[PDB]
């Protein structure tokens, strides 16, 4: 079979999403060797314009007052079969929610939206920083979804489903997700997972229940993501040993 | 009751200037906004008014509840950056204990006041205590860093030396206290406009009780629209009391024809901008507060 | 004089472009390298936020060097409020800081080698490719970065956007096992970075002995004084940094003034030279208009009224009187910083007391006084200035290393074949998201 | 070896001459540049005079740079007696100091351009002449100097021999209108000096690319290392200076020793080479005797036992590690100092409080202790040393920048065609009245 064609599109991001991918180490080189061609990535290669892509890893959000930027993200949807919001800036805005303009030398650069507000997004990879393991897993599963037998494209399509459901749920991420859609919903069980995943130590548990420092939270959506009562697809997660073995196989030398 | 589709609904329109010479010494134009609030205070139509007072950096405006003639005059002159006038609208009826609040500002600020009067959302007591609005014409506004960049880089002037600023006749004008003048072509300034002004469809402050501006009248003189019953009672009384020199707008150059043309360019340009938000994306668009 | 423009740049972080005026031979007469990254405005959104939040937001300025913005921002708050952090918190911050310099320099090796020749040949390095020696070189680099990112996560809580720093010190000290593990990793890393350092120095020495390089088919002559400028250098420490809490700060805020691109960049021009063969997609179409004064997205900080170079050569010139300048000098200086990083880590681990305190007993809330902190980030002096009052940021300012290097690199472009203008740029290890923030 | 002598020099301040030993090709082997300005003896006449008078006399050492001697002399009295001046007096002195650096550098543009070519041609600049572009360049320079002299008179009382400085501060603060006016002038001046700076840098770059220049008819080859020396540099600040009142002075008086020309200049020689065609009036007649050891009118100050270079290149090498040397390097460094002057003025005006105090409440009369002050005058470190007792100067000494540069420029003369020896000299912006005092 053919390797899929993968591009890295960089909007208003910090390149930490790209770095996370590279922090797969030899796993990334195994992927690039056997399953994917990087057709585009301004940081690593000299391809000046957005080619056609099977999978586009888009990082960062969109500044509505930068013409070239609105064009790049429209062009990316046009040129790509699967669009991935890579990281919390692309999924949910993250720190660019806080942008409000007035700084040199473009005081009018004021308004920033996550990509799903301008184009349709197929898969979310939430996190700030996003976990290398997730980016790898999503890349391998995208390859099975496109060049595997029917048994794999079925596995791969079930794995990716909650990440696709997140892209259809909305473009907002915040500590309050855990209130709205978990505690307020009767679903919280006090496991503490949200506290472990928060990257700015904004979450403590008081008497088994989440307490959010909302003026510390940078609005990344990680905690609802990781919460085992947001999505819990029993068909995938109960096969953890098997799916882990498959993934390790796909990277073995 | 005319109903221009670019000048809003109004009773009459004359070209005026205050007869109070001390007020005219630093007024931007004819001194209409200052003279109307001073007179409203002395007569008892208002007991206080929000104005753009002096702030903490040079040429940065700071909203304040003025309650004396002297505090009102402190707000003379146009400041070309944002002054969040409405932040004190509710507080005026609380700690300040006002019964009859005045408000001054540009067109969007008049709209906020009218919205608060009809849809008060945590704005208790405001609807019935707004007593007088005076609205300025406004083509667009800037942030402070924008005004800094225009004045200091493009005009090459020190802000601590500037006595007056004016947008007119296609140029940004800076006047210094020692007597020099500098200009900037308005094409250069277009990157520096506040993006939220690009969806504004109101030029002569349609929703004010009285409206006032510069265009249409000679230097030192204001183009004034009287619009509401409140605007009419107060303006009549003030002319009767000698507070104003008038002249019908028809017998003044450039007069109401120039004004209608600049209003028309603003709405059509911005209306286009409003239309494109709808298809800004691919299968997706941006919000429209007007839908 | 003609006008050629490369947009976007590649093999650097972020979004910039080169707008070059060239003579009849295609040599730069006056080039402008400018940012076209949209301005997120961190310094303005900071105002009114808590002193705890602002460093965690500023970290998200850049994911290659988040350590630099977390530390410079946190220590600007500590300096504004007068907070002295415990010794064991300082030791963990230095370990975090040196680990991150190792990973950043190694990443930059990946970005610059495609312009370099396998010594003595006319084959350029291709690292992607499953051929030697490229592939065993990529393996060394991958393990260096991995060691570096692991040490950073241990001492810093997270390798990208460290969680452990806080106003007053760190959230956590590390366990006896953690300390053994960082020591073990830094022993392995010291061997590797010595190998990599020697490897890169030989490749650069071979480049200094070439007369031309090949760019999209053609031979491009390699000038002797490639990338020279007369701006001088500015550095605050050979390793860590300096703050206004110090008895003798090594940065003088009285010598700094930030202006707008207005004073140093070119005005409007029109592109009358184009090359569709430039790898890979050609240059800007003829007839395009450009205005670096107005398209540049950064401010221009100056020292004694002039732009300056910052970064690894800035540091070695300031502290050891390193006396070579230009593109290849910058590459050399950067590689020479590899071993210090690992010796520092090991010295710091040796003095670290894993039972020691990491949080100052008292954190004052601030009275509105100005403080500043300089972090010697992988690319240069990173200076954050702050006024904190009642635990809130009332005034904030960031003078980031690539911001300093933009006007200085631009001037360094004179005398270069426009086809290797990007090579002059890459010697600065540019981070355009940082520079713009 | 032959002996040619140029006397007097021209297109510099004051009265000096060049006494050159040349090889069979006319290249300098060992040249002596020495002062022949009569010694007015300011330092000796100072003894017994009041501490108020001595700075006003010392100002009359030189009318191009009177600010430097007024300030260095006044602040040496303040340092000897232990007087701390008010902040608003310091701010006015810095405004005065930076304005004067602008006018001095611009004046020096007038003096050096006749040796420079309109770029790309073989026409030399003639500024006198009512032709372009010379005439619009003279107009820019004339308005720069005029702005500079006006700011100096406002903050300093007088543009030549400022009246406002006094022991303990200034006679006058300025009015709100005065402050607005200096701000307005410095805004206009910043635009102009940027233009002039770019203009001069291009002219110098064109000179660095020439192989010869024309001197009284003949082609004179332009050596690559023109004006190189190995003496190093000495500087105390990038802008203002330093005094013995400072917590950490930036000059060390323990490293200084002034000797007589005896140790560094040549003994008696006889001129056996002459050229009547040297523009305009030829050189010294053959058979004339010369003795630089005995005709030199200055003393030779040293730092670590050796002469040093001072001035704008000294400053940029010390504070930014500026790494070019020689004649054209010196010209470049000097032009790069234009913008700092105007940014400083504007920053200072912004902090000045026109209602603030300008005179220290107490002026002590002195107990005979030694104090010193360094002013970074337009040409280099200007150091006055003093002992004041009972309001009288008991001991005085002046180490003036051109005094430092005399032996150092002399050594820089090696390897130059004797016909462009004067060009090597002019890069130092010499002031021979200063050097002799
Ligand atoms: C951004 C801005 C844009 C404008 N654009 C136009 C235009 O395009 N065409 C035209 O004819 N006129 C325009 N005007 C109005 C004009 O410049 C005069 O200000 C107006 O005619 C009032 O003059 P006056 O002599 O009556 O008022 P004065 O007696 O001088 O009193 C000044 C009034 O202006 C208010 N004010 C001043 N600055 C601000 C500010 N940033 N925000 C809110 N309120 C403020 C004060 O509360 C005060 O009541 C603009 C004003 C502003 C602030
Ligand atoms: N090194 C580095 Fe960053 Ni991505 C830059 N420039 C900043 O501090
Ligand atoms: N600059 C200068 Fe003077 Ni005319 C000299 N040398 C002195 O201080
Ligand atoms: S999600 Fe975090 S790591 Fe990714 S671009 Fe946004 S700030 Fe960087
Ligand atoms: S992760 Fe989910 S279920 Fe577990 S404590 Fe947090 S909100 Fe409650
Ligand atoms: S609380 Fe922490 S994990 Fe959840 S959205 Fe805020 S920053 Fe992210
Ligand atoms: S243009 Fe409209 S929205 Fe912008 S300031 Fe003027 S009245 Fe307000
Ligand atoms: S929506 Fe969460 S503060
Ligand atoms: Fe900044
Ligand atoms: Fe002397
Ligand atoms: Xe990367
Ligand atoms: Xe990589
Ligand atoms: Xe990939
Ligand atoms: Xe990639
Ligand atoms: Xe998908
Ligand atoms: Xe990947
Ligand atoms: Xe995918």
């Amino acid at each position: 079979t053919n390797k899929i064609k993968i591009g890295h599109v960089h909007m208003s991001g910090c390149t930490g999403c790209l770095v996370s991918l590279a922090d797969n180490n030899l796993g990334l080189i195994k992927i690039l060797d056997d399953y994917a061609d990087l057709v585009y990535c301004l940081t690593l290669a000299d391809v000046r314009h957005i080619p056609e892509m099977d999978v586009a890893l888009v990082e960062g959000s969109v500044c509505l007052q930068d013409h070239e930027s609105v064009e790049d993200i429209k062009e990316t949807r046009k040129k790509s079969k699967i669009v991935v919001a890579l990281g919390s800036c692309a999924c949910y805005g993250n720190i660019t929610r806080f942008s409000r303009g007035g700084q040199h030398n473009q005081p009018q650069h004021e308004s920033y939206l996550p990509i799903g507000d301008l184009i349709d997004v197929d898969v979310y990879i939430p996190g700030c920083p996003p976990s290398p393991e997730l980016i790898r897993n999503v890349a391998v599963m995208a390859y099975l979804l496109l060049e595997g037998n029917e048994e794999q494209k079925e596995l791969a399509g079930k794995y990716l489903k909650p990440l696709m459901d997140l892209a259809k749920r909305g473009t907002s991420g915040c500590f309050c997700d855990l209130m709205y859609d978990v505690i307020n919903q009767g679903l919280c069980m006090g496991c503490g997972t949200c506290a472990a995943s928060c990257p700015v130590h904004a979450i403590t548990l008081e008497f088994g229940k989440p307490q959010g420092e909302r003026d510390l939270c940078i609005k990344c959506g990680s905690c609802y993501g990781a919460c085992p009562r947001s999505f819990f697809n029993l068909d995938v997660i109960s096969e953890f040993e098997n799916i882990s073995e498959i993934i390790a196989k796909a990277l073995k030398d | 009751m005319i109903e221009d589709p670019y000048l809003g609904k109004y009773v009459t329109c004359v070209s005026a200037r205050s007869t109070d010479k001390e007020i005219l010494k630093k007024a931007q134009d004819g001194g209409i906004a200052t003279a109307l609030m001073v007179y409203a205070l002395e007569e008892g139509f208002i007991d206080g008014t929000i104005v753009a007072g002096e702030g903490d950096k040079p040429w940065q405006p700071k909203p304040v509840v003025a309650m004396t003639r002297e505090d009102i005059l402190k707000a003379r002159g146009t400041r070309y950056n944002i002054s969040p006038q409405i932040s004190w609208l509710k507080e005026a009826t609380r700690s300040f204990g006002l019964d009859k609040v005045g408000v001054t500002g540009v067109c969007c600020q008049m709209q906020a006041v009218r919205k608060a009067q009809l849809y008060p959302i945590n704005m208790r007591d405001v609807p019935g205590k707004v007593a007088f609005t005076v609205g300025l014409f406004c083509m667009e506004n800037f942030s402070y860093k924008s005004l800094q960049s225009i004045v200091e880089d493009h005009a090459n002037q020190s802000l601590g030396s500037v006595k007056k600023m004016e947008i007119t006749k296609g140029k940004f004008w800076v006047y210094t206290e020692r007597g020099n003048v500098a200009t900037v072509p308005l094409k250069a300034t277009h990157k520096y406009e506040q993006p939220g002004c690009h969806v504004c469809l109101d030029y002569v402050s349609n929703l004010a009780d009285i409206s006032t501006g510069s265009v249409g009248s000679p230097d030192g003189w204001s183009t004034v629209f009287i619009r509401t019953k409140v605007g009419n009672e107060i303006w009549s009384k003030a002319v009767a009391d000698g507070m104003f020199e008038t002249k019908p707008i028809e017998e003044v150059k450039p007069g109401l024809d120039l004004l209608r043309k600049l209003a028309k360019e603003k709405i059509d340009k911005n209306q286009k901008t409003v239309e494109e938000r709808k298809t800004f994306g691919i299968n997706k668009g941006l919000r429209n507060p007007y839908a | 004089t003609k006008v050629v423009e490369i947009s976007p740049t590649t093999r650097l972080e972020g979004h910039s472009k080169l707008t070059l005026k060239v003579n009849d031979q295609g040599i730069v007469e006056r080039g402008d390298w400018l940012s076209i990254t949209p301005v997120r405005g961190i310094e303005k959104l900071a105002i009114g936020k808590t002193m705890e939040q602002v460093p965690k937001i500023a970290s998200r300025v850049c994911g290659i060097c988040p350590i630099a913005h977390t530390l410079a921002s946190t220590e600007a708050m500590e300096a504004s409020i007068g907070c002295e952090i415990p010794t064991d918190a300082k030791l963990l911050r230095i370990i975090l800081h040196a680990a991150n310099r190792i990973h950043s320099h190694a990443l930059h090796n990946i970005l610059i080698l495609p312009d370099f020749y396998i010594p003595g040949t006319e084959k350029k390095f291709n690292l992607f490719a499953n051929e030697q020696p490229a592939r065993s070189v990529m393996a060394r680099i991958v393990r260096i970065r991995e060691i570096a990112q692991t040490i950073a996560a241990i001492a810093g809580g997270e390798a990208i956007h460290p969680s452990n720093p806080r106003i007053g010190g760190m959230y956590h000290n590390v366990s006896p096992r953690a300390k053994q593990k960082m020591a073990d990793l830094a022993k392995e890393c010291l061997v590797l970075v010595h190998e990599q350092m020697e490897f890169m120095l030989d490749v650069i020495r071979n480049m200094q002995n070439r007369e031309f390089v090949e760019v999209g088919g053609k031979q491009i002559p390699l000038p002797k004084k490639l990338g020279y400028h007369n701006q001088g250098v500015m550095a605050t420490a050979p390793m860590y940094g300096s703050s206004s809490l110090d008895d003798n700060p090594t940065w003088d805020f009285t010598r700094w003034k930030e202006t707008r691109p207005w004073d140093w960049y070119m005005g409007e021009v029109t592109i009358d030279l184009e090359d569709p063969s430039y790898p890979i997609g050609g240059t800007t179409k003829v007839g395009t208009k450009a205005n670096p004064q107005m398209e540049s997205c950064t401010g221009v900080p100056t020292y004694d009224g002039q732009p300056v170079e910052v970064g690894p050569r800035a540091r070695l010139a300031t502290f050891k009187n390193f006396d070579e300048k230009g593109t290849f000098a910058q590459h050399i200086a950067r590689q020479m910083e590899y071993p210090d990083c690992c010796y520092t880590i090991l010295n710091c681990l040796d003095n670290l007391n894993t039972s020691g305190k990491v949080l100052a007993d008292h954190i004052p809330q601030g009275d509105g006084s100005m403080g500043w902190a300089a972090n010697e980030a992988p690319r240069g002096s990173n200076i954050h200035l702050a006024r904190v009052k009642d635990g809130k940021v009332r005034w904030y300012d960031m003078l980031v290393p690539t911001t300093w290097n933009f006007p200085t690199c631009s001037r360094a472009l004179t005398g270069a074949p426009w086809q290797i203008a990007e090579m002059v740029v890459r010697a600065y290890d540019p981070c355009v998201s940082c520079a713009t923030h």
